[PDB]
């Protein structure tokens, strides 16, 4: 997994190589600016030191002295007239050089990652459909955003700072060795340790922003799986249990957070302990080297400052090589996708294009297996012919040969043996595209793309006129209801717009198939999922669509298949028998068995929120001042050591004053290491118990909130797991971090302003003019070096919608072959923020260049007027060092501090969300404890006139006056048409909502006065596709009854009546077998039996069976019906019914339509009624 | 401008013992810091002056333990303890702690302490070639004395003459440890025809009797 | 190794300038003040001035202001002074000392040049006048005898005098050159026995370079006059 460096630079034209060449040279001559800045600082401090020693020698020089000493400063006043020119030359050079290095690398990266991103979406959309099912689609989408964003970060900007920092290294040691080699080697003895501390500090500085959620990822997985499965976790109880389990995963993430923050502040503590120890070593040794008359103070500042910025420039270059290595590892599988290759190329123009095709269609001896598992054989020796205009319907045992025929006719896969022909010509010698345009597909579940109706007709064929769209919609029997919706064709559909029903989406999918005008029509289970009222109009539209077209239909419930020309039956991938309906009736084969089976801060509130661990805060405040105290203290002792070398004292008192100041550097180092070791410990631990307690309170709060709150489109699962995870770690910064900021800065700058005004006030006013822009330089440089000021990832979230849409709906976007239109839309949505990023690449280059240039110009302007003050004797040089080091270096420190800490806008909007959510009071309070709670177990249920509206769409009504009685032990099944409200009765009887009017009675008593946990304790729900949790078998079945000790033995009884015990007894690791993505994948029937067992552990007196069409399993269909029949024998049971075999034996069945019950009676009595029951039973009679 | 009166003037040290040299300033050499800044230097003829002691009691990197100094205020002393034959030069005391003149001391030679002896005298008249050319020069040689405190006396006809005199001394002879000097009068030719008695005398400590030598002009 | 070496002796006529040099070797030259100090013959060490030697920032004594001018040369690492408009009161021995700039006044002038002597004259290159000095005629009472030869009136320095062509070194006393009427004067004597001279030979071999002169005065006794 490693691209070579030259193979990575494959998408650069002739221009971008010139950009990175000129930006490389600009990196080289930008990196060498700062060490020669330390050179010029060395010469000027030799100017001031020599003139200060000469004038301070002869102050005993009366008579006349008014022009002697003033002339002794006429030395130093015309000499800095040219060092002001050197400083403004380095500044005016580093302005354009710093400009051209940063903007050129960002621009080369913008063009490269524009082409890599666009062509990577090309090469994903040009990939075969068998490769699609091997590789998980969500991970491929996350690869599309993440992996290209990673090669973006590695390719452009970090490897400009790499050459900058390495040129700073080699230039720093070249001028270090050419000024003085002795002290260069003395620092070079300890420079591995300095370089290592610098490297670890830079690496924890860079990010520092992304690797913070790995400890949380386990508990975040727990919270995600329970919020994804809300309607079974607030349904079975276990709010307390899953709350305990998330708490238990949460405390470990708290512990790893503690270890993270304490190791981060150890790693900063060794950094400042080593710069303030190397200050002591090099001013100690440089002192005992300039006291011998061997160096000068300008050499010691030059060679020491430049060598030490060199050693720290290494570690400044440390994370860039690893970001390049991560970029190269990402580019191995991006480049490995975009190189090569499909065998069936949907873009090529190679094969023939025969016109006026009639559709004589042939399968000959085809043998095929899916590429995910070669070992099972799906189709063996299959032979078919269907000639033009004829209709073949293919039926048999499900899962074998039905849908693979329609997936081979589109040439989605190549068969291993045999040949498939169209019109006598082999399909693998014709072009793939022209193949896919002459065939129209109608899938089982219809998909709509998030744009207008007419824009979905554009995807069918792009050059269609609006009149032809109107005729195609009229032919698809969709015109009258589409004229009735509020906006018009321009109505927005998708996940953002209004939600159409399944038959509606399906017949406009028919309208796409009709606008393509195909000669061959393929229908794969077009009406298995649809109810009895919409299937008539859909079957009318499909019977209109079949006129004049060769048709292949794969479908269950073969009611109208009789009219089709020939029926073909499958067994083991082989069609055993073929003919018209009546021949398959006389044969008494598979088909006759199927027909007889058929028939706002408020900031003080956040400190009040964190008003439990006040002792931490108190020690934190007392420790933060000590940080702010030691930043001017460095400028004080620094200007006292260079202030003791610009006077003329005794050699022994200069030796012992400099030993005092060197030791005091080391004391500053120790009392720095302790003070933000434990400052990081106390604000880190107070903020992390704040975020653990705040996560636990917000999650306990969210498990209480009703189903009404989860239906809110502002409250999908990504918004709540992302909101919880982000807005609990932010609010740590809203209180705990800001007091460290304000007290560090107020001691830092406050003390610097005060001591600087005491020692000389004019120069402090001048530097006070400079003090905003150089602190801006601190914050802008720290936002540059953290990687924060370049990435935003909120301008590409308008272009990730279409990419995500095209990856997830890839079967449809292949079967109508609109890879090209999606490449176009993604290309333009990529090109607008491309243009913006091209403009921003100049603005950030000029603000970084400009404000660095303000630092260099700031040296110039400070020391010129400093020379003028010193010249008229109304200051000294240690005072321009004290007020310059205090105001300026304090300004850099308040920039670095005020940027290294977290934000404050995101922190306060986060705390507005958290304290806006944790004090929310639910309507139907679940964690309450009042209620009647009787010991009755009869359970005669009675709905009386229930009126309900779903709160996500309160305009449309669903239930109006629904009344029905359910006696003890009997069975009521409920059926009806679409939009009736039949799925709502489970949610109303379980009291997810209360009705507006009417009443719900359990056992003569209104539910609204009973306790909700007891009510849900005596109800056993069995959902349609059962949700299984990520744990073993015994917990998933034992999850049924909580607040109980449940015995292991008790699991076995429920598994017996759920008919899995005999099947489990052959499974590996019978009862502690883990289930999920890693363990065995069970079929939908076996999982359905597991949900039956989970409902059977409770032994409830009411059983709610929520089951739906259709079951293709044919090996567990009968055992799930056996387990359901064993469960319903002596229990009051309400079933939402779609299988017609369960309803004959029910004691009563209820047909609901538009919230109204039409009629009642037994099955055969309502059959003799000759109404809706007899109509629904009469549909499958065909 | 503190004018240092370094008191020795010439110091007769013997070989293998201690001799002290005094430096007496004329202003208090005590700075505001409690440090007295005067420095002692050695100086041999022909070579450079060496720094020897600094800040009356310290010592410089490379000089043996025979050299230590003491004193304070305006009285200062260096101690030549156990003198060798290698340190025989002129010693002088820097500095004024009050700058800018950096006033140095005068100087102090050293010596060998030979036992005393009276010099030898001889008068040489003006040569015949100078009588031909146009001048006169009477020259009194007097050799091999000790110490360097000798006063020569020219007296013409028993009368004083204090101008046109030429004294010349030699240095410490490093084998015999004595000195020598000679005096010379060059006068105009005509004056030799105006006097007879020319007398050179030696006033030295080893004889209260003056070492007189004389000649008259006419005899030979 | 720290050494300050200076140039050779100068013999400059009155009025013209002379440029005298202090070459430094073995240390960091760009720190130390270079003090120029003056020593006359048999007087205290006068202080001429100094230079800052980083940038040539002079400071002159009040006596030697104007009639002395200092300068440096950083590349060859030398110091200089041009000492213009000479008089007779400026023939002396000039030294250069180094003082640390980091603590001046509080630290001794620790390393010194060997001293360059500047002899300021007004006369022309003159032939000497070598005269024999016999003993006074009459008695010869002492068995030891002293013979003299005086070299009178020459210029310039030096005269290489030698007794008996170098074969006699048993009492050779050769005095320093005394100056009179801006013309030098040297004397010499020897001591032999009364049986040596006038029984054996004796002569004074006087050699002056600049007049290319080798006078051989064999001394004779004073006879009748
Ligand atoms: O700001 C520019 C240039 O600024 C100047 C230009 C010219 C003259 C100057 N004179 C004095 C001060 C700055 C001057 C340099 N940044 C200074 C700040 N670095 C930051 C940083 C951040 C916080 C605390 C200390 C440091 C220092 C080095 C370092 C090592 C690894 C990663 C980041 C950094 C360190 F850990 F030791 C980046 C480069
Ligand atoms: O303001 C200070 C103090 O830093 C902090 C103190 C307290 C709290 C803080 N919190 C967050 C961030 C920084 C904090 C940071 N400058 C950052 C900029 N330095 C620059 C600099 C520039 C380039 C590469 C390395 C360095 C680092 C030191 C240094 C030495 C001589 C001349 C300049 C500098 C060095 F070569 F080793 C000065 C210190
Ligand atoms: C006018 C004036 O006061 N000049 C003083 C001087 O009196 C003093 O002696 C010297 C230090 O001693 O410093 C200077
Ligand atoms: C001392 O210097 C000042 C400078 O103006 C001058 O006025 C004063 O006359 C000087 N003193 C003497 C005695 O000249
Ligand atoms: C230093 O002081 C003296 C006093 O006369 C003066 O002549 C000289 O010009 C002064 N130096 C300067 C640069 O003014």
């Amino acid at each position: 997994p490693a691209v070579s460096v030259l193979t990575m630079f494959r998408y650069a034209g002739w221009l971008d190589r010139l950009y990175m060449l000129v930006g490389t040279l600009a990196a080289i001559i930008h990196g060498v600016a700062l060490p020669l800045m330390m050179l010029i600082f060395g010469e000027m401090t030799d100017i001031f030191a020599n003139a200060g020693n000469l004038e301070d020698l002869m102050s005993n020089i009366t008579n006349r002295s008014d022009i002697n000493d003033t002339g002794f400063f006429m030395n130093l006043e015309e000499d800095m007239t040219t060092y002001a020119y050197y400083y403004t030359g380095i500044g005016a050079g580093v302005l354009i050089v710093a400009y051209i290095q940063v903007s050129f690398w960002l621009l080369a990266a913008g063009r490269q990652i524009h082409k890599i991103r666009q062509k990577f979406f090309h090469a994903i959309m040009n990939q075969e459909i068998g490769w699609f099912d091997v590789h998980d689609v969500g991970e491929l989408n996350t690869r599309l955003t993440d992996d290209v964003s990673k090669i973006n970060e590695g390719i452009g900007d970090k490897i400009g700072m790499f050459f900058q920092a390495m040129a700073t290294f080699f230039g720093g040691f070249i001028i270090g060795f050419t000024r003085g080699w002795k002290l260069t080697l003395v620092i070079l003895a300890i420079s591995p340790v300095l370089g290592l501390s610098a490297g670890i500090w830079a690496k924890i500085l860079s990010s520092f922003t992304d690797k913070e959620l790995h400890a949380y990822a386990k508990a975040g997985a727990v919270a995600e799986e329970v919020l994804a499965a809300i309607r079974t976790v607030i349904a079975f109880g276990g709010q307390k249990k899953e709350l305990e389990r998330y708490n238990n995963n949460l405390e470990e993430a708290k512990r790893l957070g503690i270890k993270k923050a304490i190791t981060a502040n150890i790693s900063m503590g060794a950094a400042f302990l080593l710069i303030y120890a190397s200050y002591a070593l090099a001013f100690w040794y440089g002192t005992t080297l300039v006291l011998s008359g061997e160096y000068s103070i300008g050499q010691v500042l030059t060679v020491f400052f430049s060598v030490l910025i060199g050693a720290f420039s290494v570690g400044q270059a440390s994370p860039n090589i690893e970001a390049f290595a991560n970029a190269r590892g990402a580019a191995y599988e991006v480049f490995k996708i975009i190189d090569n290759k499909p065998s069936i190329d949907s873009f090529s123009k190679s094969g023939h294009k025969p016109d006026n095709i009639q559709g004589n269609l042939e399968f000959k001896n085809i043998h095929f297996s899916y590429p995910s598992r070669k070992e099972v054989q799906i189709l063996k020796g299959l032979n078919l012919k269907v000639k033009s205009g004829q209709t073949v319907a293919l039926v048999g045992n499900s899962g074998a040969g039905k849908s693979t025929t329609v997936q081979l006719m589109q040439r989605l896969y190549d068969p291993l043996d045999g040949m498939v022909s169209i019109d006598g010509q082999d399909i693998r010698t014709i072009n793939v595209r022209y193949l896919r345009e002459i065939i129209g597909v109608v899938s089982q579940e219809p998909v709509l793309f998030a744009t207008t109706i007419a824009e979905n007709i554009r995807y069918g064929r792009e050059d269609v006129t609006m009149d032809e769209i109107e005729k195609a919609v009229k032919e698809a029997n969709a015109y009258d209801f589409i004229m009735k919706l509020p906006h018009q064709f321009d109505t927005l559909v998708g996940e953002r717009g209004a939600q159409l029903s399944g038959g509606q989406k399906q017949r406009i999918a028919i309208a796409r198939a009709l606008v393509r005008n195909p000669k061959i029509l393929l229908l794969d289970e077009a009406t298995c999922a649809l109810d009895t009222e919409s299937e008539a109009v859909v079957q009318a539209a499909l019977d209109k669509a079949r006129e004049g077209r060769t048709t292949i239909v794969i479908a269950h419930r073969l009611s109208t298949v009789r009219n089709a020309d020939v029926i073909a039956g499958f067994d083991g991938g082989v069609i055993v028998e073929q003919g018209n309906h009546d021949e398959l009736m006389r044969e008494k084969g598979i088909y006759f068995k199927l027909v007889m089976t058929q028939t706002p801060a408020s900031f003080w509130r956040i400190l009040k929120l964190n008003s439990t661990e006040w002792p931490y805060f108190v020690v934190g405040i007392f420790v933060a001042i000590i940080n702010g105290g030691l930043q001017p203290a460095f400028s004080v002792i620094f200007s006292k050591i260079i202030g003791v070398f610009t006077r003329i004292d005794d050699p022994e008192t200069k030796r012992q004053n400099s030993n005092l100041f060197s030791l005091l550097f080391l004391i500053l180092g120790i009392i720095s290491f302790i003070t933000f070791f434990l400052q990081g410990f106390t604000f880190g631990k107070a903020g992390e118990i704040l975020t653990k307690r705040l996560r636990y309170m917000v999650f306990k709060s969210m498990l209480r909130q009703d189903v009404s709150w989860f239906d809110d489109p502002k409250n999908t699962t990504g918004a709540l797991t992302t909101r919880l995870a982000n807005d609990a770690a932010q609010v740590k910064g809203a209180t705990g971090s800001r007091l460290a900021v304000i007290f560090q800065n107020i001691a830092n700058l406050g003390t610097g302003i005060i001591i600087s005004f005491i020692y000389g006030w004019q120069l402090t006013l001048l530097l006070l003019a400079i003090v905003p822009i150089i602190a801006i330089a601190g914050v802008v440089e720290m936002k540059m070096l953290s990687g924060q000021a370049l990435k935003d990832k909120k301008e590409l979230e308008g272009s990730g919608k279409i990419a995500t849409e095209a990856i997830e709906n890839f079967r449809t976007v292949v079967s109508l072959t609109r890879e090209q239109k999606f490449e176009t839309m993604y290309a333009q949505s990529l090109q607008i923020p491309y243009r913006n990023a091209m403009k921003k690449a100049h603005v950030f280059g000029i603000t970084f260049s400009f404000t660095q240039a303000m630092m260099y110009f700031s040296y110039a302007a400070a020391f010129r007027f400093g020379a003028y003050l010193v010249a008229h004797k109304l200051m000294s040089f240690e005072d321009v060092l004290l007020v310059f080091s205090a105001i300026v270096f304090g300004a850099m420190a308040v920039g670095q501090v005020s940027s290294f800490a977290p934000d404050y806008a995101k922190a306060t909007v986060s705390a507005s969300h958290i304290i806006r959510i944790i004090e929310k009071t639910p309507e139907i309070d679940s964690y309450s404890t009042q209620g009647l709670k009787p010991n009755m177990l009869e359970g005669n249920v009675q709905f009386s006139g229930v009126v309900f509206n779903y709160p996500t769409r309160p305009s449309i009504p669903v239930l109006q006056g629904l009344s029905l009685e359910v006696k003890k032990g009997q069975t009521l099944a409920l059926v009806g048409s679409s939009g009736a409200g039949k799925s709502t009765v489970v949610q109303l009887l379980e009291r997810f909502y209360d009705p507006m009017a009417g009443s719900v009675f359990l056992d003569g008593k209104e539910i609204k006065q009973l306790n909700v946990q007891w009510l849900r304790a005596q109800l056993g729900i069995v959902s349609q596709e059962p949700i299984l949790f990520d744990t073993s078998i015994a917990e998933n079945i034992a999850y049924g009854d909580n607040s109980r000790v449940v015995s292991y033995e008790e699991i076995v009884r429920a598994a017996k009546e759920a008919n899995i015990h005999q099947f489990i007894d052959s499974l590996p690791d019978k009862y502690n077998t883990r289930v999920g993505d890693k363990g065995t994948q069970l079929s939908g029937g076996q999982k359905q039996r597991i949900a039956i067992a989970r409902a059977l552990v409770r032994q409830p007196h009411i059983l709610l069976l929520d089951e739906a069409t259709c079951a293709l399993d044919t090996e567990s269909e009968k055992v799930v019906q056996e387990a359901l029949d064993k469960a319903r024998e002596g229990r009051t049971t309400i079933v939402i019914a779609h299988r017609l075999s369960t309803i004959q034996n029910a004691d009563l069945i209820v047909v609901i339509q538009n919230g109204k019950v039409k009629e009642h009676g037994t099955h055969q009595q309502l059959l003799a009624q000759k109404g809706i029951y007899f109509s629904m039973v009469s549909v499958q009679a065909g | 401008q503190v004018v240092m009166t370094q008191s020795p003037l010439s110091l007769p040290v013997s070989l293998g013992d201690q001799a002290s040299i005094s430096c007496r300033s004329s202003q208090s050499l005590l700075h505001s810091n409690g440090n007295t800044y005067l420095h002692w230097y050695l100086q041999k003829p022909g070579q450079s002056p060496k720094l020897l002691i600094y800040k009356v009691s310290n010592r410089f990197s490379g000089v043996p333990d025979r050299f230590s100094g003491s004193g304070s205020g305006t009285d200062f002393t260096l101690k030549i303890s156990r003198v060798e034959a290698e340190d025989l030069g002129v010693y002088f005391c820097s500095q004024s702690t009050h700058i800018p003149p950096w006033t140095f001391g005068g100087g102090t030679k050293l010596d060998i302490k030979r036992a005393d002896a009276a010099p030898t005298v001889s008068i040489f008249p003006p040569s015949s070639e100078q009588l031909t050319s146009g001048g006169l020069s009477v020259v009194c040689f007097l050799n091999n004395f000790y110490p360097k405190d000798i006063n020569v006396k020219w007296k013409i006809d028993g009368s004083e003459r204090q101008n046109g005199v030429l004294n010349s001394w030699t240095d410490q002879d490093s084998k015999d440890s004595t000195y020598s000097m000679s005096s010379t009068l060059t006068l105009t030719k005509d004056e030799y025809e105006r006097h007879n008695s020319y007398t050179c005398e030696a006033t030295h400590k080893t004889s209260t009797s003056p070492i007189v030598k004389s000649f008259n002009r006419n005899e030979c | 190794e720290v050494q300050l070496q200076e140039s050779g002796p100068e013999l400059v006529k009155t009025g013209a300038s002379v440029k005298i040099s202090c070459k430094a070797s073995g240390y960091s030259f760009s720190n130390y003040y270079i003090h120029w100090v003056k020593q006359s013959h048999g007087k205290s060490l006068e202080w001429i001035g100094f230079i800052s030697c980083y940038n040539g920032a002079t400071f002159y004594n009040q006596k030697f202001k104007g009639k002395a001018t200092f300068t440096v040369d950083n590349s060859s690492s030398t110091a200089y002074m041009k000492f213009n408009s000479l008089t007779f009161e400026d023939s002396a021995v000039y030294y250069c000392a180094r003082l640390p700039i980091q603590f001046g006044n509080f630290y001794p002038m620790d390393y010194w040049g060997q001293g360059t002597t500047v002899t300021v004259s007004s006369a022309k290159t003159t032939a000497p006048s070598v005269y024999p000095l016999a003993p006074v005629c009459g008695d010869t009472t002492g068995s030891s005898v002293t013979l003299g030869c005086l070299v009178k009136g020459y210029f310039p320095e030096p005269v290489t005098l030698t007794w008996n062509s170098g074969s006699l070194s048993s009492g050779v006393h050769t005095f320093p050159a005394v100056l009179q009427s801006d013309l030098y004067t040297l004397s010499s004597s020897v001591t032999v026995t009364s049986s040596t001279w006038p029984s054996q030979s004796i002569t004074c071999n006087v050699a002056h370079p600049a007049s290319s002169t080798k006078v051989d005065k064999k001394i004779e006794p004073r006879g009748p006059t």
